[PDB]
């Protein structure tokens, strides 16, 4: 029920970037990922790590037993954004610190 | 389709009741339940309930509980709600959002499709 | 069971999710009008 992140996260681009989102048993419990750009307004890229279409096929994850991981590939420079995880629970909705990649 | 357009920002005195609103002005009012969420600097995104226009049922956030009265109607299309007793800590950016869905069990089956472009608001004391 | 007066779209359908592959809740989405105008006759019963 209660979310807790690290601040930050830096990785070199072009490798894997894996983000963990630590829960209160969060497994079967439909954690949605989004992706807020600086100056853009926030966007759906993740509703079991599931990825709508027109977006390219550079976020992917999965959902463990009581973690969930996204796993990030062929980062670029515009990747720039913060990730939030959140879920469905009690029939509301709960909103994480979120995490900012840093790209050198 | 939708766009979810809503007015720019506003400026107004400290204590008044706060009046936003979102307009879609593309694909049908209903058949799509209306979320708002506030984002702000540095606190992460604030979730404060939803509205379904078609069924009228609306759920409130733990925090938010009595501080807002949200209220949509299908005749005129638009969805608003009333806000008081705001302090300045409370100030951030609102968006609202779409879910595709207007039944209560079937919103864990889908996210935030739409969003719109956020209505900052400022207050003056 | 409506015997009510409303319009069909081109393609009626229903939504379904199965609630984490539980095949449990077994929900639907009643994608199916958009109208209930002038609504005379309902039923109700064990379903089919």
């Amino acid at each position: 029920y209660e979310l807790t992140q690290p601040p930050s996260v830096s990785v070199s681009p072009g490798q894997t970037a894996s983000i963990t989102c630590s829960g209160d048993k969060l497994g079967d419990k439909y954690a949605c990922w989004y992706q807020q750009k600086p100056g853009q307004s926030p966007v759906l890229v993740i509703y079991d790590n599931k990825r709508p279409s027109g977006i390219p096929e550079r976020f992917s994850g999965s959902n463990s037993g009581n973690t969930a991981t996204l796993t990030i590939s062929g980062t670029q420079a515009m990747d720039e954004a913060d990730y939030y995880c959140q879920a469905w629970d009690s029939s509301t909705a709960v909103f994480g610190g979120g995490t900012k990649l840093t790209v050198l | 389709q939708v766009q979810l357009v809503q007015s720019g920002a506003e400026v107004k005195k400290a204590g008044s009741s706060v009046k936003v609103s979102c307009k879609a002005s593309g694909g049908t009012f209903s058949s799509h339940t209306i979320t708002w969420v506030r984002q702000a600097p540095g606190q992460g995104l604030e979730w404060m309930g939803r509205i379904i226009p078609i069924l009228g049922i609306a759920n409130y956030a733990q925090k938010f509980q009595g501080r807002v009265t949200i209220t949509a109607d299908k005749s005129t299309s638009t969805a608003y709600m009333e806000l008081s007793s705001l302090r300045s800590e409370d100030t951030a950016v609102y968006y609202c959002a779409s879910l595709q869905t207007v039944d209560t069990a079937i919103e864990k089956y889908y996210g935030m499709d739409v969003w719109g472009q956020g209505t900052t608001v400022t207050v003056s004391s | 069971i409506k015997v009510c007066e409303f319009q069909f779209c081109n393609d009626p359908f229903l939504g379904v999710y199965y609630h984490k592959n539980n095949k449990s809740w077994m929900e639907s989405e009643f994608r199916v009008y958009s109208s209930a105008n002038n609504c005379t006759f309902e039923y109700v019963s064990q379903p089919f």
